[PDB]
RNA sequence: ACCAAAGCUAGCUCAACAUACUAAACAAAUACAAAAAUACACCAAAAUAAAAUAAAACAUUCACCUAACAUUAAAGUAUAGGAGAUAGAAAUUUUUAUCCUGACGCUAUAGAGAUAGUACCGUAAGGGAAAGAUGAAAGAAUAAAAUAAAAGUAAAAAAAAGCAAA
RNA sequence: ACGAGCUACCCAUGAGCAGUUUAAAAGAACCAACUCAUCUAUGUGGCAAAAUAGUGAGAAGACUUGUAGGUAGAGGUGAAAA
RNA sequence: CUCGCACACGCUUACAUCAGUAACUAAUAAUAUACUGAUAAUUAACAACCAAUAAACCAAAACAACACUAAAACGUUUAUUAAUUACAUUGUUAACCCAACACAGGAGUGCACCAAGGAAAGAUUAAAAGAAGUAAAAGGAACUCGGCAAACACAAACCCCGCCU
């Protein structure tokens, strides 16, 4: 449980740095925008990610038929068998029924 | 449990097991079961006379080195081929077909030692 | 060492034997012909930048098989290193 | 009787049955050393 | 010559020839006891005795009247602090029997000059007088001797 | 049945 | 001739032996095909004695008089090889045009790696040749797995390769924002 | 290593305790 | 987001301080003298 | 001779492949990797032999020769100005010869100075109309040379004296060569007088 | 007071992009018993994935499960199913460029197994580790500097009687 | 996929069997080497994941044994003890 | 007190010389065949490597005279061609291998029974119980499931079951 001895150096994030002074700046392209953009434009990320949610089971689901076959052996079949775990478990596991 | 990693060697077999380290064969076995050498497949060392030279294993350091210029087949045809053809073609005498005047050469199979497939070792 | 000769430890039986058993009713050697093998030509010698081994070779021989003979010999009328040898 | 020593060292069995001119005799085996270059194995075969 | 490509040999072919060697050799000092006809050599690998015969002959213009070799096996014992092995590397040794009666020795390459070893023990008898200069004063008891008073 | 468990070495580094 | 193997007898005992610079490629060069023929037997001699030097000086728990030389003889030696090759492998290319002074093919061996295989010499042509027809060069259809496992290996090294030279570059910014 | 200020600060009192307690200040 | 739990020290600390005076293991290891502190308790 | 370093490894002014440094960090010494400023190899401004001053430390404003360089970890040495003292000869009964000893600079503690008026400058790299490159000051507006230093051999070509196995430099400067279109084979063959009448036989590659 | 304790780096994770996708290195040797220059041959080939499991058993059935076609809907709809468990479309619809690539990911029992597929263990296929911490300089080791905090011990054996405390 | 370098049975190819008794090298007899493993005591984290000491059975045979090869798990092999 | 010398197979430098051993290997030391470093080393005559294609041959090894039954390993010669030319290449250490150990176990062959190899006890004391042994008055199986074990004995009889090795 030892604790560590020394004050680690004092870390300053100083607020006013480019990104965090422009955040959200563009979330309301829409409204403001005469809506052609929606905001989901703006998001940066996986590619099968963009502007879409869900649990577990859906976003490996969605992964597969997105770039299931731009995927690595050992990533796909570790993906495959993922979705088979997950699939067992959420539909014949639980409290609830 | 043997060993993997270390080298296969003759000295590691039984007895049936002979395998050289790589020197090269000098000749067959004959009749008697006497073993037979080729005076031809023995390398002969060509040795020039050194005594009467001068030149030494290492040169005098204020001695000037100079820029680098890696010998290409083109600097070459320049120093040999280039003087001849220019003389026998501002006299009109080249002939195209035969550039064997030149130092050109067709076909190597001719030769004693051969540079495509390389007949000499050094 | 001998090993330098070149010469190499083995072994085997020891025999000491005359060119023939104990119970032959002949017993001495009076004159030994001995061929020398092909290696050992005087033209291979040569070759090998050895010429003084011509001689060697022939004398090694002798001192080696006349000996072994004589020694025999002598080991057949029941002499040992010791019982010396009286004749 | 007593057991353990079920080893009894031969260079060749050892080189017969697991040397590399055997695993490539055969589609398997080719395969084994195929695994093997896969994992990095420092040696591919006996 | 060694790492390099010999001309396959067919019946009533070119002799064979080396013109700049490969090889390289040391000539070392005997383990054991030798006869004085004999020389021996390190040799690379690749060399056969014929080649180091005419090695010798050629380049050195030595009268070689034989020559024997063996292997020698470097050990592989040696671990590392990773615990792999270290291998010494193996290599060829190189009996030579001179011709002619030649007797050869292995001469001395490092005899001690004299006036070097008497400089060597005159300044180990300068530091032992410096080291001896320094060593406390026995009745002094240990107080530091810089200060006059 | 005859049920035996054949004892485990550790590792020699150890 | 064996004197060779050493040193002048005025050098044995000495700590510092001098020597000249070893031979550039620019000074060899010049030099014509026999004295390069001939330079080569002078280096060669004192290379030899140079490394028995260095094994007699192991042998005498002694440190051995001025090392460099070593260094500088055999650096002569390779770059007089350098040369002499140069010399052949314009001249091939002149004659013959192949770039390569050994015939060889690129090929496709048992485990699917594109090799390149050299080529060896035999008395008799290849289709009548045992040992030669029983080597494999294509790959069965397994194989294309095995191919496939290798290249994303590969891709992902270099790409973790990637990200680990861009981490640092941002760390030393923030350690040193000199800019 | 663990990642935060507040152990190590709420340390250092600790640290500070344990110095007086060995050496009481006159 | 790993989060680990740093101040686990002071954690212990609210136990040992009431287990001090106790005799044997009690008064040192966590697990026995937790029992015993809230025996005494 | 090249001894080849672990990925991860320290500078500590001695010679990588010595005995200090072998007793400093041993076969299997790991530490933990200092931040060093990248610096491309023309962006360096500092070499050794030239006059510099020191802007930071106890000896400060001074100014002194460069010793060595050790790029990797960007460091200078200016000898006996940055300094802390230490003891050489030792044994049992004797600790000998206080030796003042120098510690290394970062380049950001040393300025290069122009010969002129003996001032700190901060040199930038240029190119002249002759094609040459040279360090040129910013605050004084003047071109600094670069400091011609001996070398580690201790050797100036300048004195020197030939012995048995060194080669003058007339016979060294000798050109020799005729460029032609045979190979050395066939020249020294020719040369020595060997005749040779046979040829090979075919031979199959693959 | 011992045994110990503390660092922040090594690198990793997940995506983006991207050209395109078997890296590097080849002098010799490498498919004789791989790493052994050199002799008349042979050489080569394909056949449905299965089962654990779900159906509260098990017999038909049981998504995904190493076959490119994504996205918004149509729709969990039509259909298919011991018409049970479950499985499950389509017609028809929607999708606007390129730059702004990074991190409410890990920090040495974590993150890769990885300092390494190494040591070591297996005859073999195969399995598979652990380990790092001084400083500007140790070309500053009569060496200088900030925790002395786990269990274990020492400094300091015990003294009628008892869940050890209250 | 990998395993018959242990073991079961084969295939090649080698090697051993002294003394005594017998017209006999007779799956005869006595008894070594050799091969087994009867009975007891030790030992039971042992010297040993099956041993030691004694004692026993066979010992020219359906005998022991070396080397190299073969048969592979829906299988092999088996003078059947699963 | 007596498993010795060699070879095959297998191990791979653990062998040799000099030096060192505070600690690391030895289940302790002394010191060193085994830990550390440096330096060396096994030399071919022995061994491995070392021709094909035709053609005559029915006739065992067993001290082989001659046979037995289970019918038996092992080459001569004749012909046709076989590069023809010193020295090729490779194995040569050891106290060693398989058993996790410097393991009372497992290990083929040739010669030896000593001429070669080795040491049961670190130093004491002389309690119990335990192990291994030698001896024992009178008795002689009364012991015990059973004469198990032991013995100055080392013999005879009868059943059951399986013919026999
Ligand atoms: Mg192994
Ligand atoms: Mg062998
Ligand atoms: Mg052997
Ligand atoms: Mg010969
Ligand atoms: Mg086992
Ligand atoms: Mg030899
Ligand atoms: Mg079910
Ligand atoms: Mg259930
Ligand atoms: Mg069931
Ligand atoms: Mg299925
Ligand atoms: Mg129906
Ligand atoms: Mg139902
Ligand atoms: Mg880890
Ligand atoms: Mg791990
Ligand atoms: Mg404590
Ligand atoms: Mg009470
Ligand atoms: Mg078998
Ligand atoms: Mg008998
Ligand atoms: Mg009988
Ligand atoms: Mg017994
Ligand atoms: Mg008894
Ligand atoms: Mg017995
Ligand atoms: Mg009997
Ligand atoms: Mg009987
Ligand atoms: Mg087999
Ligand atoms: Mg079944
Ligand atoms: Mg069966
Ligand atoms: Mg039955
Ligand atoms: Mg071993
Ligand atoms: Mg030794
Ligand atoms: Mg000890
Ligand atoms: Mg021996
Ligand atoms: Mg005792
Ligand atoms: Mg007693
Ligand atoms: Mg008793
Ligand atoms: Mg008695
Ligand atoms: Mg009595
Ligand atoms: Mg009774
Ligand atoms: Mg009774
Ligand atoms: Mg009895
Ligand atoms: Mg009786
Ligand atoms: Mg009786
Ligand atoms: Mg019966």
């Amino acid at each position: 449980f030892h604790v560590r001895v020394t004050l680690p150096p004092r870390k300053v994030v100083d607020r006013w740095n480019e990104k965090r002074a422009m955040f959200g700046v563009y979330d309301n392209i829409g409204i403001l925008g005469n809506f052609e953009k929606h905001p989901k434009e703006l998001i940066k990320g996986p590619i099968w990610l963009r502007g879409w949610k869900g649990n577990e089971l859906q976003r490996c689901i969605r992964k597969k038929r997105m770039v299931g076959n731009r995927m690595f052996i050992d990533d796909l079949h570790n993906l495959n068998k993922r979705i088979s775990y997950l699939y067992k478990h959420f539909n014949r596991h639980g409290k609830y029924r | 449990g043997a060993d993997r990693m270390s080298k296969w060697t003759s000295k590691r077999g039984p007895r049936t097991f002979c395998k050289g380290r790589g020197a090269k064969g000098t000749g067959f076995h004959g009749r008697d079961g006497k073993f037979v050498q080729i005076k031809e497949m023995i390398p002969e060392l060509v040795v020039p006379e050194l005594a009467g030279f001068k030149l030494k294993p290492y040169v005098n350091y204020r001695a000037p080195e100079g820029t680098d210029t890696p010998l290409t087949a083109k600097q070459l045809f320049l120093e040999t081929a280039a003087p001849a053809i220019e003389k026998d073609f501002k006299a009109g005498t080249f002939d195209p077909e035969h550039l064997e005047k030149y130092g050109f050469e067709p076909t190597q199979e001719g030769k004693l030692f051969q540079l495509y497939p390389k007949n000499f070792p050094r | 060492k001998p090993d330098k000769l070149p010469l190499f430890k083995r072994q085997y039986e020891n025999t000491i034997f005359i060119g023939s058993k104990t119970a032959d009713p002949l017993c001495y050697g009076h004159t030994q012909f001995h061929l020398l093998p092909d290696k050992l030509k005087r033209e291979k010698l040569l070759k090998q930048n050895c010429a003084d081994q011509i001689e060697v070779v022939f004398r090694a021989n002798a001192i080696a098989s006349l000996f072994a003979w004589t020694g025999a010999q002598a080991m057949y009328q029941g002499f040992w290193s010791e019982a010396d040898v009286t004749r | 009787k007593a057991r353990g020593n079920e080893y009894q060292p031969s260079n060749i069995k050892r080189k017969h049955k697991h040397g590399w001119v055997r695993r490539l005799r055969t589609p398997t085996g080719v395969q084994v050393i195929l695994r093997r270059m896969h994992k990095g194995r420092k040696s591919l075969s006996h | 010559a060694r790492n390099v490509l010999y001309p396959l040999y067919q019946l009533g072919n070119p002799q064979l020839r080396v013109f700049r060697t490969n090889f390289f050799i040391q000539l070392v000092r005997p383990g054991t006891a030798q006869p004085e006809d004999t020389v021996q050599f390190r040799i690379p690998m690749e060399m056969t005795r014929v080649d180091l015969r005419n090695y010798l002959e050629r380049i050195y213009n030595v009268p070689v009247a034989a020559v024997r070799t063996r292997v020698q096996y470097g050990s592989n014992r040696r671990r590392d602090h990773r615990n792999i092995r270290i291998k010494k590397p193996d290599y060829k040794v190189a009996y030579v029997q001179l011709a002619l009666g030649q007797t050869f020795t292995f001469p001395d390459l490092f005899p001690e000059r004299k006036g070097a070893s008497v400089d060597v023990d005159v300044r180990d008898q300068v530091l032992e007088d410096q080291r001896q200069k320094h060593s406390p004063d026995p009745r002094r008891g240990g107080v530091p001797g810089w200060f006059g008073l | 049945k005859k049920r035996f468990t054949p004892p485990t070495y550790q590792p020699k580094y150890k | 001739g064996l004197e060779e193997f050493f040193d002048d007898p005025k050098n044995w005992g000495e700590e510092k032996v001098k020597s000249g610079a070893s031979w550039t490629c620019q000074q060899l060069r010049n030099k014509s095909n026999e004295d390069l023929h001939k330079l080569w037997y002078v280096l060669l001699k004192e290379r030899n004695m140079l490394l028995t030097l260095e094994q007699e000086a192991k042998r005498q728990r002694l440190p051995m008089p001025s090392p460099e030389r070593l260094e500088k003889v055999v650096d002569s030696m390779d770059a007089l090889d350098k040369v002499v090759q140069e010399r052949e492998d314009a001249l091939r290319l002149l004659q013959t045009g192949q770039e390569k002074a050994r015939p060889g093919a690129w090929r496709r061996d048992i485990f699917g790696r594109i090799i390149w295989h050299k080529f060896k010499q035999w008395p008799i042509p290849w289709y009548l040749n045992k040992k030669y027809n029983r080597k494999r060069f294509f790959a069965m259809p397994y194989v294309e797995r095995f191919v496939r496992m290798r290249i994303e290996k590969q891709a992902r090294i270099k790409a973790r390769k990637r990200s680990l030279e861009r981490k640092k570059e941002k760390f030393l910014q923030e350690k040193f924002p000199h800019l | 290593a663990k990642k935060g200020f507040r152990a190590a600060y709420r340390f250092q009192k600790e640290l500070e305790r344990w110095r007086l307690l060995r050496c009481p200040p006159p | 987001l790993r989060s680990r739990v740093t101040d686990r020290y002071w954690r212990v600390q609210e136990v040992l301080k009431h287990a001090r005076h106790f005799r044997g293991r009690k008064n040192r290891c966590y697990r026995l003298a937790v029992r015993a502190v809230t025996r005494a308790f | 001779s090249k001894v080849t370093l672990p990925p991860n490894y320290r500078y500590g002014m001695s010679r990588p492949g010595s005995l200090s440094d072998k007793r400093k960090n041993p076969p299997g010494t790991r530490r933990r990797r200092v931040p060093v400023e990248p610096i491309s190899d023309e962006d360096w401004h500092l070499f050794c032999g030239d006059k510099v001053e020191i802007l930071e430390g106890k000896d400060a404003g001074k100014q002194g020769k460069v010793v060595q360089v050790i790029r990797q970890r960007n460091w200078v040495v200016v000898e006996g100005l940055n300094t802390h003292y230490r003891y050489v000869g030792k044994t049992v009964d004797y600790r000998g010869t206080m030796i003042p000893s120098e510690a290394p600079l970062l380049h950001n503690q040393v300025k290069l100075v122009d010969p002129t008026d003996r001032k700190p400058t901060d040199v930038e790299w240029r190119f002249t109309e002759a094609g040459e490159r040279v360090r040129v000051s910013t605050r004084s507006g003047r071109i600094i040379p670069k400091p011609e230093f001996p070398r580690a051999d201790g050797i100036v070509p300048e004195t020197w004296i030939d012995g048995p196995k060194d080669t003058s430099v007339e016979d060294a400067l000798e050109k020799t060569y005729v460029p032609r279109l045979k190979t050395l084979e066939e020249e020294v063959m020719e040369a020595m007088g060997i005749q040779e009448t046979r040829r090979h036989k075919k031979v199959y590659w693959y």
